[PDB]
DNA sequence: AGACACTACGAGTACATA
DNA sequence: TTTTTTTATGTACTCGTAGTGTCT
């Protein structure tokens, strides 16, 4: 091996913890959990300490790719004595032979560690071991991927659990919400990068001056790796960099990378896109792209605040509400259209239509300022409840059906309001002797308790009864309970 | 209650004389009976004459009936379950209780019970409005090629969503609503027999034009305001008006009183409280424009409008899914008009 | 027998040179077969210009009468996946025939039904065995092709049938049959046709069996019109002069006796009043847009159904308040 | 009308698997000389061809030239329903339509009648082969079967190089590469173990792994199995039966 | 016939990184690399038919000269490529021994690499992480977007842009002197307008032309391949006038046998990339071209439903 | 005659779709 | 600042009982 066959990326790789760059409050959080693992382990994890880092045993590092994650957990795993074990997605990860494998090693020790040196005064911690688990994200999503195979592993394990991810907040990493301890790197300051990247280049005769580091971080979007290759691969056409070819270089290494579903309605709803100005430099096909980035959430989050902001691009004539009910419209229009895509015949070529009606015009005909903070789509929220009310309206009309002859949603109108004054109405006008009523009453039509307790969630307005139920007097109820448990 | 008194045969029908005739006449020759569709709004009392009308084909035994499962398994793995009313005489399929999955349970099931089989077993279809026009392309075939074993009952509210050739191929008997005297007959055999106490008999009159024509309604509004005044109807006794109604009552009050953005964001909460608690989106806007047009503080050049607009999301809603995308247009294109 | 095949099969083109309409992509393919250098071909145009004849009678020529064995000709009727292609066709184009020695040939006929993926593996089996076999892609849409692989075929547009070539080909068919054809009813007959080989052959059949005689007789244009159910200029020019010039009830009768006398169909109406008013020369274009987008909504509209009097009613009421604003 | 009765109904069996991977539909040529069947494959790189007599036949009664076209995948199954000690009867009326396979038992009465939907398969199977080749040589069937099974596991293409009295079997791919190199012998204590070899010019080409090992899957015919390779032509593997033979037409790869 | 000639794309293929007319900045910086070495990891992105594939190759090629049969893997879309080869065959390469000069690197070239799928891409990330020493992987696709960030944090990334005029001309100019061709200006200007930027496409059209025709003449050139189809369909929507952009679409498209779904689909892409005119008029233009296309999958797709678009676009035009 | 490595075809589970 | 939205075929993975050639 040579010096100019590694990458600059390698040959500048940091050997220790003192040349990392930002994010030292995470390693140093890092460091005093892996520090006090054992201190953690012999009391069984119930005293977490002044840090909070004692009573998770596993650590879960997420954050953008390229900041340092898995070279400030392998140099902590070198500097503290343990002995490193490393296994990732580029190795099979399955149900069956990864959860056997990592089972037989979370409470086995280790060969390596023992043959190499164990008679010196080290440490005791040399016969451990530390499980890192790279690209935990890239796993499969569903259990026999090993997701909730290594959540659940991550609860009963004698050794140091490692979990280095790129993406932390997804549904697959659902179960890795409440199991291993948190810790985020962050984009790294300007200082540090720049002082590397000037030894870095007074190392290779690389000429290279303090102004133009900036704009590279500031377009790379905290990335040292790819700042590392980008002046690899140019130093070696131009020798000397400086503000003159800078913007050729920031145009052609420019981090093209999707937006989240939040950033997204940021930049639909910003009113400087749509100027006549900003729309010769983020043209409509990027307003498109934008959709095309997150076409599953964006149309949602635009029906969500597109009523949330002021708008800047009112015509002379028209009000904040006429623009908005003209982009509810088209949010109406744009909802047939995926009514038509996600339906039979497939007609996913209406996708870039979609585009439009559904997300780029609602925007633009409200883009502006925004008055609040950017909300969640509660659609998602609000159809997991209606369809959960459905199955309880559906459990409670089949149990009903004997003698009511009625639909669904005839019984939801019509006869609740009815069952409410037959069932719950006694309780509340004549005390504990009305329960042997409402128990014929209920059986009359084969209801349950759960049946009685579900129908009670179905009304509204002026008719709540959650706290109806709680001025029931509780020797009512639980005479009730009693009585339908015989 | 709505279910102790009930007709259980044709001779104890108590309105639509006509109709009672006509469906008599219909059963007197049974075996060479086509399919049939009953329409008609909702409420009148088309699924007690359709099995006032069974029991006129077959014995009394068609009321003692069922209910068992049947599960399905559709082009993955999901299983769709199904509850069925079953009798010794014929059975029920209601489609309105799944998602797309209409057509797999209607073929299947058919095409099972067509197989096994007076001497034909009789289906009734409920809710014919809710079975997908590829559904409704299924049965199409169904309701022809066996035609010696299964016949067809479809009891629907309106046949603007049934298809053409559906239509054609079974009979059409409209049920229209009882007047408001029939009500009103009904409602005192009803207080003779509960035992209720009517100060004055108007008052029944009074519950039928608040029910217009719907008996099922009228029947459990009078119940329910029978348990309010203590058994004891009086002169001037308030009518139970439903909880939905009275928050879209509330929300038109709020609709004519303001007229903004800030407004139409609690709007969109009202919109999605009442979709979350088991509310269709067509009957809310239906309501929502009725009550609507009756604010007298608005004029002609803003009812027009207004009910243009409610046709036009009607259409929209119905060629969309995303019911809520289409009520928060039509409450911001109602706003922009007043 | 070639006997029970309908017409459009039993004179499906086995040569070249019975292949009508086609003239400049004809010479240039039979140019680049004689000379050898044969690119790959991609063949775009409507259903009936005769892109799959063409192609079949092509690898008769260069492969001889043994065709079926030295061709692999799949289409969309066979399952074309990308794994079927990485097995399948690599392995065809890796090897060499079994029956002879030459370039190979494969047909992917109707390949816009094709998986992008499936288009993605095969953009590179074009690029790598291209010295002992050549491809042939069929298209009636170019949109459902990748631009890769679009870009790596020589393009062919098959432009619709002339009235020189479907007259020829009237002649060959009216010569190998015993039947006799009008000159105004083979006018008519192209008319109806839009460069359609397959409505051509199909409905000459038809007319061939409306004759009821042992075809002693000749076939008119009463004879095309009534068993095409296609409505005759004559009534055409009727119907609209009555509802341009004569009254509102006198022009719903008009209709109505029209579209009920010889059972026309008021979308056929709709499509031959469009096309006899694209010849009018009339003033500001606002009557045109009126007439065009109503029109457009009512064909959208007979397209799912409904009453066919209100609809007429409508295509009445659209067409006059178009003109009404025409003064 | 067709009538065929096997002396082993085995044998039918055996054959039908020869073809059962490599060949998916087939159309039975029968006449009074006996049963011919050309196929090929989905992708045409190979051409099956077996020809049996009517020597195989116990019984034979062809009134007319009769095409039978069916399907291979299921043909197999009714094989399999058979016995083995079982008699095979192939029984098609004047029209072919509906083979009807007949399975009796020897040792007891059993009566298994089975039928098979015949398929119209418009394209004609009966070119004949017959050039001069460059080589042609004759090995063990389980013997060459070994070594195509052995260097399939290498890479997809195996080169075949005949030369002076010098066979060669070719296999390099990305774990490693691999070579067997045999002389052709005469064994006079063993007939069917011997390897001959007649060669004019010397020969190298190169096939694909996949026909190769399923080309070998008919070695439970013949305990000898004949090569004849030429200057790009269709390699000749032929596998002779006491009443005919077998040959695979493979096409090579072009260099 | 019994055998044909190698095309001018394949013949005229080039086989250093000097012949290739494509971006001068990219390719000189290849070139550069070739001759120094240490080659990094990089992913070559842009449109088909601009020398992407060719480029790697001759780098590739000038790189391991004659050991590029046993240290460059080849994998194309054409080939699996999922999570398992990425595994097995991909990593036992990177850990293959072999003795290279002290200035080379073995070269895995993954053609269409938008195309693997996310496990695989995933796999490839510590596969090119830990064996960086002794492997180099270089992906040309056409969109980048489809590669996953971490991948692309660890390469260079190279945009191919289009060709512009002279760089074509000039690239068809030396391959006439190489086949003494007869051609004319016009001839070579048809030629470079059809193109549309493609180098691919144009060798193509002009290797088709010749062998149909013989003289390179922009007649010749029409009359075998027609004039681009986004042009006509831009000029039909940017008519002033109703009947002109009717005629037009009657003559140039519908009497030509484009299919209407064709026609939308392409007014609906020169709507969306068009900057004539402003950003309101272009999304209602685009509304109705969808509402047209709603149509038109329903199979109602006629000559109506065009002019009746049409109509509509310009009563929209019509303020 | 038999035991068990090698193996290939079949049900399950998700993941995109311009 | 936070998790589901039908059906429809193509694509990819895995475990998986199963069918058959081989070894103490
Ligand atoms: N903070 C840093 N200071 C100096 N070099 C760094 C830093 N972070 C990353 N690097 C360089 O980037 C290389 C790769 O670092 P990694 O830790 O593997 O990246 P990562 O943050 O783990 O992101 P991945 O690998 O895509 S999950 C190192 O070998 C260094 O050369
Ligand atoms: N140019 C032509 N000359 C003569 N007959 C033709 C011609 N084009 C079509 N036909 C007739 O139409 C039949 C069908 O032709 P095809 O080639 O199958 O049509 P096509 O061009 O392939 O369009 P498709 O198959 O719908 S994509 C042929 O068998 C002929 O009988
Ligand atoms: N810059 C160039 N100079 C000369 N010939 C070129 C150039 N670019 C492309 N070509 C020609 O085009 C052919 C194919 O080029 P490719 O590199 O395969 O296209 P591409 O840029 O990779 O786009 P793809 O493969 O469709 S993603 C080559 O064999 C050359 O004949
Ligand atoms: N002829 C009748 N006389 C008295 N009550 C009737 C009559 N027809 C229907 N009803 C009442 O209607 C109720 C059932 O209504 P239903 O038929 O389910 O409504 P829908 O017609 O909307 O299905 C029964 O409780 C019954 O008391
Ligand atoms: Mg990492
Ligand atoms: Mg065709
Ligand atoms: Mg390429």
């Amino acid at each position: 091996v040579r010096e100019e066959d590694k990458l600059w990326t390698v040959k500048y790789a940091p050997t220790n913890l003192q040349q990392v760059c930002g994010n030292k409050g995470s390693v140093m959080k890092l460091k005093n959990w892996l520090a006090n693992w054992e201190n953690s382990k012999k009391n069984s994890f119930k005293h977490a300490g002044k840090d909070g880092s004692g009573v998770f045993r596993a650590a879960m590092l997420y954050g953008p790719p390229g900041i340092g994650k898995t070279t400030a957990a392998h140099l902590v795993a070198q500097e503290l004595g343990y002995d490193i074990l490393e296994q990732n997605a580029s190795d099979v990860r399955s149900k069956t032979l990864l959860n056997a494998g990592v089972k037989n090693a979370l409470d086995n020790m280790s060969v390596v560690g023992y043959f190499k040196h164990n008679e010196e005064a080290q440490n005791l911690n040399g016969k451990h071991f530390v499980i890192i688990m790279d690209e935990v994200d890239g796993m499969s999503g569903g259990d026999r991927g090993g997701v909730g195979q290594l959540a659940q592993f991550c609860r009963k394990t004698s050794t140091p659990l490692i979990l280095i991810c790129n993406e932390r907040n997804l549904p697959k990493m659902r179960p890795f919400d409440r199991v291993c301890l948190d810790i985020q790197f962050r984009r790294p300051d300007a200082n540090s990068i720049k002082s590397r990247l000037m030894t870095i280049a007074i190392r290779e005769k690389f000429k290279l001056d303090p102004n133009v580091i900036d704009r590279l971080i500031q377009t790379t979007r905290g990335d040292i790796r790819q700042v590392i290759n980008l002046l690899s691969t140019i130093s070696t056409t131009t020798k000397t960099i400086n503000h003159e070819n800078i913007n050729e270089i920031s145009k052609a290494w420019e981090k093209n990378i999707a937006l989240k579903p939040f950033d997204i309605a940021h930049k639909m709803l910003d009113g400087q896109i749509y100027s006549d100005i900003g729309s010769r430099n983020f043209t409509l096909n990027d307003k498109i792209a934008l959709y095309f980035d997150d076409f599953d959430f964006t149309p949602l989050m635009i029906q969500e605040n597109y009523l949330s902001t002021r708008p800047s691009v009112l015509k002379p004539g028209q009000s904040h509400l006429e623009a908005v009910a003209e982009a509810a419209n088209c949010i109406s229009l744009g909802d047939i259209v995926e009514k038509k895509i996600r339906s039979s015949e497939q007609l996913w070529s209406l996708l870039p239509l979609h585009a439009v009606l559904s997300s780029v015009y609602p925007a633009s005909k409200v883009a502006g300022h925004m008055a609040g903070r950017i909300n969640f789509t509660a659609w998602l929220g609000q159809n997991s409840k209606s369809a959960k009310y459905y199955r309880l309206l559906q459990e409670i009309h089949y149990h009903t059906r004997l003698g009511t002859s009625t639909d669904k949603i005839g019984l939801r109108l019509d006869y609740l309001p009815t069952f409410r004054k037959r069932l719950l109405d006694p309780f509340l006008k004549q005390g504990a002797d009305a329960i042997s009523s409402v128990i014929e009453v209920m059986d009359d039509y084969y209801l349950t308790k759960e049946d009685w307790d579900s129908i009670m969630e179905f009304f509204v307005g002026p008719d709540v009864t959650t706290a109806i139920i709680k001025k029931i007097p509780a020797t009512v109820k639980s005479g009730f309970t009693r009585k339908y448990n015989s | 209650w709505v279910d102790k008194y009930r007709p259980k045969s044709l001779n104890a029908l108590s309105h639509n004389e006509e109709l009672t005739n006509f469906l008599k006449s219909l059963s007197d020759q049974p075996r060479d009976l086509p399919h049939l569709l009953l329409y008609g709004p909702n409420g009148t009392g088309k699924k007690t004459r359709c099995m006032a009308l069974l029991e006129s084909i077959f014995g009394p035994g068609v009321y003692r009936l069922k209910i068992d499962v049947r599960q399905f398994v559709t082009a993955s793995n999901r299983k769709l379950e199904l509850n069925v009313v079953s009798s010794p005489y014929h059975l029920e399929i209601t489609p309105s209780d799944m998602g797309n999955n209409d057509r797999i349970v209607i073929q299947e099931l058919l095409k099972e019970v067509a197989q096994m089989e007076h001497r034909y077993k009789c289906v009734i279809i409920n809710e014919a409005n809710s079975l997908t026009k590829d559904a409704q392309a299924a049965l199409r075939r169904t309701m022809e090629k066996y035609s010696k074993n299964i016949r067809l009952i479809m009891v629907c509210d309106s046949m603007s969503p049934i298809i053409a050739p559906i239509k054609s191929r079974c009979l059409l008997i409209r049920c229209p609503a009882p007047s408001d005297s029939e009500i009103s007959t009904i409602l005192s055999d009803v207080v003779t027999n509960e035992r209720i106490q009517l100060e004055t008999k108007d008052i029944l009159k009074r519950i039928a034009q608040a029910s217009n024509g719907n008996l099922r309604v009228s029947l459990l509004m009078l119940e329910s305001m029978a348990l309010n005044n203590e058994l004891a109807l009086k002169s001037s006794s308030p009518i139970i008006k439903p909880d939905w109604i009275i928050v879209i009552h509330k929300l038109t009050r709020k609709i004519v009183k303001e007229r903004s953005v800030n407004s139409l964001i609690e709007c969109r909460a009202v919109l999605y409280d009442l979709l979350a608690h088991c509310i269709p989106a067509n009957i809310i806007l239906k309501e929502l424009t009725f009550s609507l047009l009756d604010v007298e503080t608005l004029n002609t050049t803003n009812k027009s409008s207004i009910i243009e607009y409610s046709s036009v999301f009607d259409e929209r809603l119905s060629l969309g899914n995303k019911a809520i995308f289409h009520l928060e247009g039509f409450i911001a294109k109602v706003m922009c008009c007043l | 027998s070639k006997e029970n095949l309908p017409w459009v099969e039993k004179y499906r083109p086995e040569t070249l040179d019975e292949v009508y309409g086609q003239n400049e992509v004809i010479t240039t393919v039979r140019k680049f077969v004689d000379e050898g250098k044969l690119p790959h071909l991609l063949f775009y145009g409507p259903p009936g210009t005769g892109k799959t004849s063409t192609i079949v009678a092509l690898a008769r020529e260069i492969y001889g009468k043994n065709y079926s064995n030295m061709v692999l000709e799949l289409n969309a009727s066979d399952d074309r996946g990308i794994d079927v292609v990485r097995n399948q066709i690599k392995d065809f184009a890796s090897t060499r025939q079994i029956f002879s020695k030459g370039f190979k040939l494969i047909i992917l006929d109707e390949a816009d039904a094709m998986t992008n993926a499936a288009q993605n593996a095969l953009r590179r089996v074009i690029e790598r065995y291209t010295k002992n076999t050549r491809f042939c892609v069929l298209a009636n849409y170019a949109h459902k092709l990748t631009p890769a692989l679009l870009s790596r075929c020589t393009r062919f547009r098959f432009q619709p049938l002339p009235q020189e070539a479907i007259e020829r080909r009237i002649a060959n068919v009216l010569v190998h049959e015993k039947l006799k054809l009008s000159p105004n009813a083979e006018k008519a007959l192209i008319e109806l046709s839009n460069g359609d080989m397959r409505r051509v052959l199909n409905v000459l059949q038809s007319c061939k069996a409306t004759l009821d005689n042992p075809d002693e007789d000749e076939i008119s244009d009463d004879v095309i019109y009534e068993c095409c159910g296609a409505p005759r200029p004559s009534d055409l020019k009727a119907v609209l002069k009555s509802i341009l010039e004569d009254d509102w009830g006198t022009a719903h009768y008009t209709l109505n006796k029209v579209r009920s006398a010889k059972g026309l169909a008021l979308i056929d109406l709709i499509e031959g009043i469009v096309k006899i008013l694209e010849d009018y020369e009339l003033q500001n274009e606002e009557t045109r847009v009126h007439l065009l987008t109503k029109l457009a909504d009512i064909e959208y509209s007979i397209s799912k159904g409904g009453n066919d009097q209100i609809q007429g009613s409508a295509v009445i009421g659209a067409i006059k308040a178009s003109f009404e604003n025409e003064t | 009308m067709l009538e065929a009765k096997f002396e082993e109904a085995s044998l039918f069996k055996r054959i039908i698997d020869g073809f059962k991977d490599c060949v998916q539909l087939v159309n039975f040529q029968c006449k009074e000389d006996g049963i011919i069947a050309q196929a090929v494959d989905d992708s045409r790189v190979l051409l099956v061809s077996l020809e049996i007599g009517v020597e195989a036949f116990q019984e034979y009664r062809c009134d007319h030239p009769v095409t039978l076209g069916m399907d291979l995948t299921s043909l197999s199954k009714i094989l399999r329903c058979g016995n083995n000690t079982d008699t095979l009867t192939l029984i098609a009326d004047n029209t072919p339509d509906s083979i009807i396979l007949l399975f009796e038992d020897t040792k007891k009465d059993r009566i298994a009648e089975y039928s098979l939907k015949l398929m119209d398969i418009d394209a004609d199977f009966l070119k004949i082969e017959e050039l001069q080749y460059d080589s042609t040589l004759s090995l063990p069937s389980s013997e060459f079967s070994k070594i195509v099974r052995d260097l399939s596991q290498l890479s997809d293409s195996i080169n075949i190089m005949i030369t002076k009295e010098t066979i060669k079997f070719v296999a390099d791919g990305d774990i490693g590469s691999g070579s067997v190199i045999i002389k052709p012998f005469v064994d006079m204590e063993h007939p069917e173990t011997s390897i001959k070899l007649e060669m004019d010019q010397p020969v190298d080409l190169t096939f694909g792994a996949k026909y190769l090992l399923d080309i070998i899957k008919g070695s439970s015919l013949s305990d000898r199995v004949g090569i004849r390779l030429s200057s790009e032509a269709p390699a000749l593997f032929q596998f002779d039966l006491k009443s005919g033979f077998l040959q695979f037409f493979l096409a090579p790869k072009f260099n | 016939t019994l055998s044909l000639q190698l095309p001018w794309v394949e013949k005229y293929r080039p086989q250093v990184l000097s012949d290739i007319v494509g971006n001068k900045e990219t390719i000189d910086r290849l070139q550069q690399i070739a001759k120094d070495g240490n080659m990094p990891h990089m992913i070559i992105s842009g449109m088909p038919g601009i020398g992407k594939t060719t480029s790697v190759h001759c780098l590739a090629h000038e790189l391991l000269g004659r050991s590029y049969a046993d240290g460059v893997l080849e994998l194309n879309a054409s080939d699996d490529r999922g999570i398992d080869v990425v595994r097995n065959q991909i990593k036992h390469f990177a850990q293959k021994k072999l003795h290279l000069p002290p200035g080379k690197h073995k070269i895995v070239i993954l053609d269409e690499a938008d195309s693997m799928t996310a496990g695989a891409q995933q796999a490839l990330r510590r596969t090119m992480e830990l064996y960086s020493n002794s492997t180099r992987f270089a992906f040309a696709c056409n969109q980048s977007n489809k590669i996953i960030e971490p991948l692309q944090s660890r390469c260079a990334i190279l945009r191919y842009s289009k060709l512009s005029d002279e760089d074509v001309l000039k690239r068809l100019l030396q391959i006439i002197k190489l086949e003494d061709v007869k051609y004319t200006n016009d001839g070579l200007e048809a030629i470079i307008f059809t193109a549309e930027g493609d180098m691919r496409q144009a060798i193509n059209n002009l290797q088709s032309t010749v062998a149909g025709h013989g003289l390179v003449n922009a007649d010749n050139v029409f009359k075998i391949v027609d004039s681009p189809h986004p042009l006509i369909v831009k000029k039909m929507l940017l008519a002033s006038n109703l009947e002109d952009s009717i005629q037009i679409l009657r003559t140039d498209l519908w009497k030509k046998g484009y299919s209407s779904i064709d026609i939308v689909t392409t007014s609906f892409r020169v709507t969306k990339n068009l900057a004539q005119v402003k950003e309101s008029v272009r999304l209602e233009m685009i509304k109705e071209i969808g509402l047209t296309h709603m149509r038109i999958l329903e199979g109602v797709g006629t000559y109506l439903q065009l002019a009746s678009m049409l109509a509509k676009i310009h009563k929209l035009n019509n303020k």
